[PDB]
Parts: C-alpha cells; structure tokens; sequence
C-alpha cells in the first residue's frame, strides 16, 4: 500500500466494459448541456443467429445510430483511472470494441461539409487591399 | 502562393523571441497584398499597368504587408501588447 | 536410380574428436554454392 | 428460451465531470499479459527526462515482475471520441470520455549491454564469433 | 567472407544528419522497439512467410550488440553530423533527429514513433519484396512518380529562404538594441529589400 | 523453416545443441532461456524456388477491370463461368507466360492455372 | 477532409490496430503517409469515387489509387500532379448522354 499501488481490484472481478468509437456530433451534442443526466438510450437486439447493437438519439438532444461490433482478439485493452486524490484503480477490463455510423448518407455529408467550413475558418489568407498602404 | 503559401509560411514562421532582464516577442497573423503600384520621383504611389511596366522597364510587383503583434515583459508583471497593422 | 539426387555433408571427425559447429556449415554452404567450382 | 430473443435497453448517462479521469491502457497480444500474478503494482512518470507531457512508466511486483512503458498515442481524435460502458447496480449505462490513450508493451528485464561495452562490441560487429559467448562473457 | 556470406544480406538506413548508415534494426531500437517480435512485426505482417524471415535474419544479428533504446539511440548520436560531448547529450541528438529530421511528413510530434516505425517497417517491407522478386521495382521514367513544380511551388520555396532572411535579420537587428539597452523600431528592424 | 521467438523478452531463438542429451535446442540469447526444439531443420534455402504462385495470388484481383476475362474456363469451385487470367510476371521466374486463373465470383477466390 | 472521412468510415487508424490485423486488410495512404487500415477496400473505393464524382468531401483533383494485388489504397492530394478529363463509363456505357 502506497501512493503508487494500483488497485488492481477491477480486474480481480473481470469486469466487463464496451469501448465504443462515436462521431463527434453526436459527443458534441451531449458536451452542449453535459448536466442533464440523460443523453439517449442504448437498445441492443438478438435474436437466434445474430446480434444488433443500435442507438437512439434523445428528442431533446436534437433539438437511427447503427452500432456494429468488431472482435477484440488481435489486442487485448484495460481501462484505469487517476484519482485526483492520487488513487490509480483498474476499472476493468474490455470485451468488446463497437462503433457507430450514420444512418443518412445525403444529407450526412452537408453537416460534415459545414464543419469542415467551420473548422476552416481560423485558415487565414491573404487579402487583397484596393489602396496601397501610407 | 499568393492566397495560401505566403499566409501560411508567415503563420508557420516561429514567433522571434529575443531577451536582454526585458523580454521581447513577435508574431506575424495576417497578410496583404496591394495592386501593383509603382512609386513616381516625389513619392505619389499609382496602380501600374502591364505595358507602362513593359515600357518603362518595370517590375511588376505588388507591395506585401503583414500584421505583427509585439509583446515585451518587464519582469514587473507588467504585459505590453503592441501591434503595427500592415507592416 | 532415386528421383532426388542428394549429398550428405558432415564435419571431419577429428575436429569432432573451434569456431561454431553450426555456423560453419553455413559458411561452408554459401562458400560451396559459389566459390567452388565443379 | 429467453436468451434466444432476449433484449436488452438500459439508459445512458453523462457525468459533466468525475474526480478520475479516464484512459485506455493498451496490451499487445502476444504479450500474453496475466493478471493473476499482478499482486502489486506501481505506475509513475519517466524520470529519464530529468511532468504532464512526459511517458508513463509501469512497474509490476517491483523488480521481481515485468516493467511496462505507456506512451501516449500521437494521433489525436479531432473528429473521433471513445467511450466506455460500465455496468451499475441501477442499470444504466455511464459513458466517460477517454482522456488518453496508452500503449504499453512489456521491458525485458537481464544485463543489457551498456553503451560503453556496445563500442568493444563494434569492432566485431561485423565479424562476430558465437553470438551465444558474447552474453557469457559479459 | 567466411562469415560474410553466411548471414546473408543485411539492411542500413542512411538518416539525415548522420556522417554514416546505421542497421536498420538499430533504428527501430531508438524508436522505442526493443524485442524482434515487436520489431519484426512492423516489418512483416504475416509470420507465415519463411522467405520474408530469412531476409531479416542478417539485419537483427548486425544490431544484436544494441538491446536497448537508449543505447540504440546513443549509436545514432555517436555518428551524427555533430557527435555529443558526453553521451547525454548524444541521446538528446539522436532523439531529436528522429523526432523531425527522419520520415517528417509521418510527423514530427514527440508521441510519433509508433508512426514513424509502421512506415519505417514499411520501407523495409517494400525492400524485402523487391529483395524477393515478389514485386516489381519503381519507374523513374514513369510519369506518375513525378511531379511539377509550378510558378507557385517555385515561389513559395523562395519566399521562405527570404523570409527567413527577414526574420533573422530582426532578430540581428533587435539583438543590437536589446543588448544596447533600448528598445527597438520594429519598422526599422525590417529589411524590405529581402524579399523585394 | 518455422521461427521460434522468446517467450520471456520475445526475442529471436537461435538453435543450439546441448552435448549432454544431444538433442536441438532453440536457445535464447541474452536470456538464458532454452526451448525443445522439434523440426530438427535449423536452415534450408531452395536455389530453384519452385514457390507456388497460386499461393502468392490474392482473390482481390478479380475485381481488377484492366485485366483480361474468358468464360472458357469455368472455377471448379463453384461452376461460375467467368474467371480472370493474367501472369505471374514476378522475377527470378525467368519465364513467365502461363495463365492463372481466378474465378470472379464474390466469395469465391477460387484460384487455379491450366 | 479526406482523413476526417476515412477516420468517420470503417478505417482503423495504425496506432489502435494490432500487426495481426494488417496482413489480411489494405493499408490507406494519404499523400504517402500510412494513415490507417481498411478491411473492405472495394467499397471504400466505391464510396471514395462517389464523393469525388459528387464533389462533396474529395476534390476533383484528388487521385485515389487502389493497388489490388498490393493491398494498398493510395490518395494523393498534393500539387503536381498533371492530370487529364476522361469520360466516365458505366456498364459499357458513356454517363454523358
Ligand atoms: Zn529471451
Ligand atoms: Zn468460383
């Protein structure tokens, strides 16, 4: 026991945890209020042969999120935390890699074209001045 | 190169850090291009045109300014912070 | 008579009975396949 | 039975902040890491530097057991963010943003030649006797 | 030789800033990859190939001697353009060579090195397949390995050698008069003939 | 033929011979390790080569549209009539004429020469 | 545009991938820096040609090649690059009509 131990209990468990690889809008969306609790809901469905992962966005949040599952066996993946209190601990330990695509694909790409435009904006260019500088 | 490379090659230059104990910095943001102007005898700027540089021998240039920001620390947490709009 | 034709190498016996007992088979591999001349 | 139709919503909540932060900490495969014998474990910052921008050293059962170096992974997620779930008493899932991202792989541990001898070593390096004799003499 | 042709045929980098080629091996140890699998595994992708192993087995008998990172990275150090006064600082110069002189356009980042060493593993890659006979080499003549450089490229590549006369001549500028006492014009510290 | 590597630093194993039981043994350098070697092969090189390029052929290629397709020669596999044949074209063949063959149907890379 | 796209899309960046992995997918450059993985080439190429033919991401002077018997994707946004109009065919047809 000392200030550089790691509780290592997490993995004692096997606990089991998702990583899960989002778009940014949809993250952005929640870091808007970021308070509420409450961001969506996750709705997996199996059935005899085959398994789907989906998600819904919240009503309010915006104001279909398709997952799909890739194995975890090439690489194996822990996940820890630092106390601010310098506590290392092992939440657990990942069984499972997932990642979300868009539904749309027309109308998807026009709010990625305006963040391109957004993010373009601190792009600075020269400017043409009409009179010569005095 | 007019519209991006200069722009960015100024941006991408590092800022100039020099220090004497005073503290001075520079950084150059933005860049402007005037019309191709040529300078008479006395001075009065005017636009140049393609044939009067053809015919008197001219170069066909156009003046380059740049926004530079100048900081200096006088360890008496005091910041002074000086532009010189188009340089 | 046998559809593959071999040769079987080995090190001298008195040696046997300094550099690497190994390694110089590959020496002597590479210098066979080249250096030698039929 | 059920498990072949069963189904499973849970709600997803949003921490806006937690006084731990998150990180995935990465194993390659053929590491072949076990955590049954990870009795004690230390994780400190590098002190070959010599603190925020500096590798993650990982230590495990002291001397004795294996040594992992952590190094941030220099592709930053500008248009991508990870997230973990982890499962509660109430039954809803909780997201946490991965603050970082950690590869570790493992520190082979014997008497490795040191930068000194590596310059004897130079000299035969191209014509070298018994690659096995170099370690037993050293 | 004896020995020479037993190993076979191994592989050297010639970074930049560096008198002379290092093993290829040794590189990848300055990277951060110490044991052959790690390193092996950047340069072959499947294991299964026993011709692609044996085109390696040279190159990690060469850097065998290096087993560490900071002694890989004090080999590279020691043969650079500017050798350390003391092996500290040889590490310091090998570290920062690879940081920005070797592969740049892979990055240039202090956490790039996994970066750098997949494509480093990559060039070695492509030489074992050339070395193999499985793929063809390059085309000097084809067109499509060329590029053009045009009015603007041209320019942009002069504009920064004078730009960088410019700013270094504020900087000579400036120094005089900081050193001096006063401060100094930045209107003055210019020297517009430079880039005109 | 097969590569053996460390299982304590995952490094290279080279072979070695132990005089007391006389019996292979890839062995570990700067490891002190030893591991019962079973192939009893430590090197071989062929100098013809005869690789199999069928095994070096990738499927993918079918979806290739500059290379040439013929119906007359059906994939064995599955019966699909259309195949796509090209050239091994790889050196230290010396001669390189002969057609391999790969069905085009999706999911079957099914991959033969006449 | 284009690494922000192909990261959205099912491409595995080099840092989060095994060497395992690599074997088996295509590897993606982006003016010749190996961005990442990609374990269905054909649509991604398919998908890459649609958002250059539409203009909506990948400009018209951006150069996608697939080296199918390499397993290697190679975009190329750079300058230099001297290119030249075709005309589309489809199923053995002119899109300009
Ligand atoms: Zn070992
Ligand atoms: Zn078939």
């Amino acid at each position: 026991a000392e200030r550089g131990e790691l509780d290592l209990t997490g993995a004692k468990q096997n606990t089991g945890v998702w990583l899960v690889k989002v778009p940014k809008y949809l993250s952005q969306q929640w870091a808007k209020a970021s308070g509420r609790g409450e961001v969506g809901k996750l709705r997996i469905a199996k059935t005899q042969g085959r398994t789907e992962v989906s998600f819904t966005l919240n009503e309010d949040l915006a104001n279909e999120h398709p997952f799909v599952l890739q194995s975890v066996g090439g690489q194996t993946l822990t996940v820890f935390t630092e106390s601010s209190s310098d506590k290392l601990s092992l939440e657990g330990i990942v069984v499972q890699r997932a990642e979300c695509r868009p539904a749309a694909s027309e109308n998807y790409m026009r709010l990625k074209r305006l963040q391109i435009e957004e993010s373009s904006k601190p792009v600075r260019l020269s400017q043409q001045l009409d009179k010569v500088v005095t | 190169f007019i519209q991006m490379s200069v722009q960015r090659i100024v941006e991408d230059a590092p800022p100039i850090d020099l220090q004497a104990p005073p503290r001075y910095l520079l950084k150059f943001e933005q860049i402007y291009l005037s019309k191709p102007t040529h300078w008479e005898r006395d001075g009065a700027p005017s636009p140049m045109m393609p044939n009067e540089a053809r015919l008197r021998n001219l170069t066909y240039s156009a003046p380059l300014y740049v926004d530079i920001t100048k900081t200096v620390i006088k360890e008496g947490e005091e910041q002074l912070q000086t532009q010189h709009q188009k340089t | 008579n046998a559809e593959k034709l071999v040769l079987r190498i080995r090190i001298m016996n008195s040696d046997e009975n300094k550099m690497d007992d190994d390694v110089f088979l590959r020496c002597i591999e590479s210098n066979m396949l080249t250096d030698m001349t039929l | 039975g059920p498990s072949s139709q069963n189904v499973t919503e849970y709600v997803v909540r949003v921490p806006k902040n937690t006084t731990k932060k998150y990180n995935i900490m990465a194993f390659n495969a053929a590491d072949k890491v076990n955590f049954a014998t990870w009795n004690q474990a230390r994780l400190e910052r590098d002190l070959s530097n010599k603190p925020e921008d500096q590798p993650w050293l990982l230590r495990v059962n002291g001397k004795s057991g294996r040594k992992f170096k952590g190094i941030k992974k220099g592709g930053v997620t500008e248009n991508t963010s990870y997230y973990i779930f982890t499962q509660c008493p109430d039954g809803a899932f909780e997201a946490f943003p991965v603050h970082n991202w950690y590869n570790f792989t493992p520190l082979a541990r014997h008497r490795t030649l040191t930068a000194e001898e590596a310059e004897e070593e130079w000299e035969r390096r191209n014509k070298v006797l018994n690659h096995f004799s170099i370690m037993q003499q050293r | 030789g004896a020995k020479k042709s037993a190993i076979g045929q191994r592989i050297v980098a010639t970074l930049p800033y560096i008198k002379q080629e290092v093993p290829i091996i040794i590189v990848f140890r300055a990277l951060g990859f110490v044991s052959d699998r790690d390193i092996l595994e950047h340069i072959i992708y499947d294991f299964e190939d026993p011709e692609m192993m044996e085109m390696v087995k040279p190159s990690l008998d060469e850097a065998f001697v290096i087993q560490e990172q900071n002694v890989a990275l004090n080999f590279i150090g020691s043969r650079g353009a500017k050798p350390g006064v003391t092996k500290e600082k040889r590490i310091k110069y090998a570290k920062e060579v690879l940081q920005k002189e070797m592969l740049p356009h892979v990055g240039v980042s202090d956490f790039c090195e996994t970066k750098k060493a997949y494509f480093l593993g990559y060039m070695v890659h492509r030489l074992l397949l050339a070395a193999l006979g499985r793929r063809e080499l390059d085309d000097r003549d084809h067109y499509g390995n060329k590029r053009l450089d045009l009015a603007g490229p041209l320019l942009a590549f002069l504009f920064r050698g004078m730009f960088k006369n410019l700013l270094k001549e504020v900087r000579i500028y400036a120094q005089k008069f900081i050193d001096r006492g006063k401060d100094f014009n930045l209107e003055l510290a210019i020297k517009t003939r430079i880039i005109s | 033929v097969g590569i053996r590597f460390c299982q304590e630093c995952n490094n290279m194993l080279y072979p070695k011979e132990d005089k007391e039981n006389r019996i292979l043994l890839y062995a570990c350098r700067n490891c002190d390790y030893q591991q019962e070697a079973d192939n009893s092969c430590i090197y071989v090189n062929k100098i013809t080569h005869e690789v199999d390029e069928l095994t070096q052929i990738i499927a993918d290629v079918s979806q290739d549209p500059t290379l040439p397709r013929t119906e007359d020669h059906p994939c064995q596999k599955c019966g699909h009539k259309e195949a796509v044949f090209f050239q091994s074209h790889s050196a230290r063949a010396e001669d390189a004429m002969r057609l391999y063959y790969v069905c085009t149907a999706p999911h079957c890379g099914h991959r033969w020469t006449e | 545009p284009i690494l922000e796209f192909l990261e959205e899309w099912s491409m595995e960046n080099l840092e989060e991938i095994s060497p395992a992995a690599i074997a088996d997918a295509t590897k993606i450059f982006v003016n010749g820096c190996w961005v990442g993985i990609h374990k269905d080439p054909e649509q991604l190429m398919n998908t890459l040609r649609k958002l250059r033919r539409q203009m909506d991401i990948i400009v018209s002077e951006v150069s996608m090649i697939r080296d199918i018997r390499e397993r290697e994707i190679r975009i190329y946004t750079d300058a230099g690059r001297i290119c030249r109009p075709l005309l589309i065919v489809e199923k053995q047809k002119l899109l300009l009509k």
